[PDB]
């Protein structure tokens, strides 16, 4: 049932960037693993050790102001932004995929201005909070400063929250 | 009123009993007197998590409460109790405990235990009826129910003598039935004197604890019955076959309680005409293994049969089964989808078959320490050296 | 059944006829057609052309095929029943088609057969 | 006798992905070796030291839900999935190659959403259990937490199982 | 609202390089982060630790003198220069983006002179001071030797300036 | 049955340090031994001579106040604190490991403040009392000023308590 | 609530070293302990025996004069100096940590001058007086020649001051 | 004939640790020597003076209970345990190496809990009795409290046993 | 105001070593302290007890003759030498730092001649007299055999000179 | 209470309504909203866009979450009450949201129950 992504749009603070954003990138949600090899067994196995540093990145190719004006902002996690993306599907009805991500803008990379090529600024928000929804349904909600890694409702850290006494 | 401070309240609270929390639930059926405090309509299976609930639900001086304490003292387990209002005659008492459909409203007596699941998810794995068990009638009811349940039914035979106990055990041979003869003798602090308990309560309690801190697949044979003191009849036990009272009862398929002041249980054997199901370990394993399987293959009992349905299930089985092997529960196994049965007809009618042949942990029993006092190592020492 | 009204239990339905024993059977056979009609709305009027019969038998093979793709059924077969389609019936507007198909049998009654043996006994424990 | 792979399909939990899965990847089964050079000989030789960390990876290019909803799931080795692949063969009769692999989903990488390119999510299950069959015949069965590396029936760790006393 | 960069010009000391400068590059403004993982939480979060070494680079492909004559100049931060860049925008009115950057010329790389290819010198000013403006409006002003990281007016180090007692 | 430690949290006086504590360290419980070699035997054997000086240490990398404000506190053993640590386990259910340790804060070591690195304070409580529990079950309880070295209930000094007449 | 240290500054006699001071180090406040094992108990316990020799150290990598000109100064405890350090905190508001320390400069170590490496002088004030404040709030005040070890106001030697008759 | 060690398993009291034990260590069997230089000769020679303090050590990285619950146990030499280890060998047939060692648990060292690293407990049994077998054949049997240092059967203290009159 | 050391040169007897001297090292000027703990106070304080043995060291990596020909020279303190070092400073004007040090050559260490590595001789003058100047301004003048420890003019031993009657 | 006006005493407040018995309850419920409004100042004007509802429901989940982190509350739940948000209300500027949350119950009335027994008597004294 071919889905595929058709169109994409990017918010920062309500301000739509319906225009300059030829690339989005959601934070690669990865676990830490640590290949556990140990007594009684050959071949490792790997363990949930917590997630990796979620970093997301978009790249407007316009001097956009509304994006540049969050860089290094004293209040880390002030930059909010929402990465919406419509997946078409061969049978018409498009699936809204939307990923709000309160984080810290971190860095800004304007590449080679060449007087004949889309300048293309770049950005890389060090994501703090991150909720990825599909068809208006929470699939992920990863909150580090709180410990709320919750796959569609069920909170997989509800058991470690207690043992830590949070 | 709402006092704002820190109330120093002088009150007698006699020593936390302490008890490792267990999981295996216990279907308790005893007697009591519905008073003002004992809030529990006679034939209504209530759920219990602690002695406080037992008290508030049953007269502190009720047979129900006594059994509840006998269980908790060993392990903080989930109990499903049914307060059979004290009848008069032994016949009336036995009948009232066995119960049945009788009152069109609900299933009375022991049959109330079948409401344990769907009420509180507490499907009794261990059936117990303190005292009400000498009566062959109640025991037969326990057996039938126990079958319609796959639950080890713990009987307590005639406390008096051993000849009666043996004669009584010969009346059974039903796999599930697991008898405990010597009626425990515990020092009731209340009356300040040696009470006399029916033993089945303490066996079930320790059964639960054994399921937890050892495994549901480990026998309770040699495990220590917490609480209690002596029995109502000193049980002999020595080595060398002989007429050792223990060896006797554990050759009529009965468990006893040996060592100082009711130290521990004794007997993995169970009432069964069939030698294959001689060990409670065998029965309990074969039952609870499947409990774990079903509670896990819930998804498999509906759903449009696809090409991969057979495989989804035969692998799902190999997952739970494998895990059990890892944690000791079994020793190897073998799951597949019995071909000589799986057909278009059966599949159109929903049905489908699989095999799950496996081996269970043989409980080490009867270590034979053969010993010879020789004079071989004599010259090796002493002489000169 | 199950704790505190956990879930429903029973795909069966009140029916003297064994064929319609499953609600899955009835519901499928009904809603399949709801999807067909809500889609062949255009087919219920319009001047019958030479290609009318084919437009419909293909339109049916479209909706039907889609349902197969998303699991709803398992194979099917649509055509325009010849022994009925006539000049008389056509002059009077009418026309017939067959839509014989199979519905997903809900897996029920898994029979876990199990034998506690002593086969794998020597394979462990003894010496090893 | 040219074989080659024709078509491919991917299961996660019975749910067929007959649709979005343009790439599968079975876990590269590798041994640990350790090039043994030692007294009496020039040139090493290499020793069976146990296997390497089996990781498998597929990559649906649709917001599929049924896949995303296993990421970082508390119960490592809950993700099951079966990687089926039909090898044609010039003489018609296709050889079913199928590789069930109970493992932990580990990580999820949605690449550059570009508003004109298959978004392509990515996945990388840290495989725990893994049984690869060919023509309905067990070729591999690697189980680390148990030590059951069994080439088509014969268990090559049956000898170390005893010496360890498992 | 497509913007994109059209034309570019580069100043060094007032002297316009309207001619040889086929590439400019503004300093990639990046923060230092340091992925903070710590008690009570899985998944890091990242912290403002100060910026990275801002280095800018242009690359005239002529032996220009006015550029070469700043290399290794004893007085680091004598090289000034202004990197102007006009962003067109589909609706005509171009947005002037201009980035003055008082810094130290640092290095000069004349590539492979090939007797049939634009020689292309290269430069890489280690930027000290740096003010990036958009539409004649301060967006950045990063001054290290002073601590004046000021996103459009508001100075994000105004709070650390006090605590340090500067 | 892989366990391993996932997350960690640290209490001082109820105040959660859900935040700054990148390292905990429980007191290395060691006995005093004294390798007993004596007549009639070659090879020593070693004797229970009592324990070693239990010292525990955590290390918040923030100027935390709630920790610093116990240093050298006249009332040795006023510092309380509880070192909780959740062990995951491959099969989900996490094992709470928690180690209350009434002791004397002893020393505080702020390392090299470098203007670009987590400062990392350090602490080292000279533990007086110490109860380590696993899955809500007492495993250790070592109390020196009382003589109560009790492995999970059973008190191994119950026999020396009598002979000393305490 | 991630804090961490961002920037640092160092005073000697009012003269700001806003420039050369790549490392500060506050005096490791440690007690003297003495592991008390004694009758009636196995396992020691440790006692407040007074503090250790507080020594602080900074390390300008410039020939700074204002620092060098305190070495071996006849009047021990003439060198004053204040070690300020701003802790950021993820929520913006920075916590000023400042540690005045009247002491004796003691020693000066210029390392290996290598004609291609920051020379880096070094210093190590034998601290006499020392007041560490957090958010403008006294946390420590250790004064040996007077006996004034006062954790945030309360003076833990107020009781020994009397018994000594000072 | 390359042997090398493949897999390892560790027992404590029958309870298999098939899981957490990434390191074992058999007691380094060493003699006491004492370099004998004396009249009539230059260059020492060294004498069998009895063995050294045999200490063995494993290190489960899980809060294992079954191991922790032997520490400082009143009855020194109650801790039993068996250190099995399968040596592969290039020619398949693995050599079981197994080392039972009745001893006293002595000490337990849980290292730095870091919220992102295998915690790794540690242990160090002061070995009393110790029998190391290879291929089910006694190679060592060292018993101090008895004097039974017996290399594969033959007891090298059988001669001193008599002279001591034991 | 970044200073840092740029270039370095080394004199011995007027003869410039403009060439072989990849490392200089000025004598670490340290006082003797002696942590004074005494009645009426907890926490030591430390006292000027005189300086430590000033030893300076350079290390030409050439067989230089002019350096080697001072070793063990009967007349201790014949070796003179001047250690000059230019500190750049970001604002151009370099600060001459120069340290004359009449002392005794003491030792010479030619390291491992390897037929493919700068041999690197080494030297370690036991400094007698030592005057360190910055920007042509006396900062130190330490003369032991005379007692003339004079921080920039003021002589801190002018008071002990009298009491000794020198 | 306590020596020479040592301290205050009473979290309770004058209220007929038992729910608002604690000043902690009232003060929390008030100042929580002070923090919300001083932060959603931007939200009280501005042309309603498609994403207005979401900007606000997330902005709320930010401030609310932060308060949870620093203890202020214990869990919460914010969303945009659907049965009210309409075309009419939106044309007239208005719009609604729910912010149901729980507040920290101040520990009060610790009940130290104590029994002076003679259980641990033989455990000491007699012989030993």
């Amino acid at each position: 049932i071919p889905q595929t992504l058709t169109n994409t749009n990017l918010f920062i603070d309500g301000v739509s960037f319906a225009g300059d954003v030829p690339s989005l990138t959601l934070p690669k949600l990865a676990v830490k693993t640590e290949q556990y090899r140990a007594g009684g067994m050959d071949a490792p196995v790997s363990i949930d050790m917590g997630l990796e540093a979620m970093e997301a990145k978009f790249s407007t190719n316009g001097a956009r102001r509304e994006a540049l004006n969050f860089f290094g902002l004293a209040d880390q996690s002030a930059f909010n932004g929402v990465f919406r993306g419509s997946f078409k599907g061969q049978k018409g009805a498009s699936v809204p995929v939307v990923a709000t991500l309160r984080g810290l803008l971190k860095e800004v990379d304007p590449g080679d201005w060449k007087a004949g090529e889309k300048a293309e600024f770049k950005y890389a928000v060090a994501v703090s909070y991150y909720k990825l929804e599909v068809d208006g349904r929470e699939v992920y909600e990863i909150d580090p400063v709180n410990g709320v890694r919750a796959i569609n409702g069920v909170d997989q850290l509800a058991g470690m929250r207690n043992d830590l006494g949070l | 009123s709402f006092f704002h401070g820190v109330t120093v309240t002088n009150v007698d609270i006699g020593a936390r009993t302490i008890a490792l929390p267990a999981s295996s639930v216990i279907g308790l059926c005893d007697v009591f007197t519905p008073g003002a405090q004992a809030s529990a309509k006679p034939n209504v299976p209530v759920l219990l998590t602690s002695k406080k609930d037992a008290a508030a639900a049953f007269g502190i001086g009720s047979s129900i409460y006594l059994a509840c304490e006998a269980i908790y003292n060993r392990a903080q387990a989930v109990i499903v109790a049914v307060g059979v209002e004290t009848a008069e005659t032994p016949e009336a008492q036995a009948s009232a405990v066995i119960g049945g459909i009788s009152a069109a409203g609900e299933r009375t007596g022991l049959q109330a235990l079948l409401d344990g699941k769907s009420r509180f998810n507490a499907q009794p794995r261990l059936l117990v009826a303190p005292g009400h068990s000498a009566q062959q009638a109640v025991a037969t009811a326990m057996d039938g129910l126990a079958e319609k349940l796959r639950a080890i039914a713990i009987l307590d035979g005639p406390n008096s003598t051993d000849e009666a106990a043996v004669a009584y055990a010969k009346n059974f041979g039903s796999k599930r039935l697991f008898m405990v003869d010597p009626g425990v003798q515990v020092w009731d602090s209340a009356t300040n004197a040696a009470r006399n308990a029916p033993a089945s309560a303490y066996a079930a309690g320790l059964f639960a604890w054994t399921d937890a801190e050892y495994g549901f697949w480990s026998s309770p044979s040699n495990k220590e019955i917490k609480g209690v003191t002596g029995t109502s009849r000193p049980v002999e036990f020595l080595d060398g076959d002989e007429t050792c009272r223990a060896n006797l009862l554990n050759n009529a398929n009965i468990a006893t309680i040996i060592r100082d002041d009711g130290y521990r249980l004794w007997g993995n054997r169970t009432l069964s005409s069939d030698s294959k199901w001689a060990f409670v370990t065998r029965v309990r394993t074969m039952d609870l293994v499947m409990d774990a399987i079903l509670a896990g293959h819930k998804w498999a009992v509906d759903r449009g049969i696809t090409k991969t349905y057979v495989k989804d299930v035969t692998e799902g089985l190999r997952a739970f089964m494998r895990d059990l092997k890892n944690q000791g529960a079994v020793i190897n196994f073998e799951v597949y989808a019995d071909p000589d049965l799986n057909s278009a007809s059966q599949l159109a009618q929903g049905k489908v078959y699989w095999n799950i042949r496996f081996t269970d942990v043989p409980p080490a029993e009867n270590p034979n320490f053969r010993v010879e006092v020789t004079d071989q190592w004599l010259t090796e020492v002493l002489d000169v050296a």
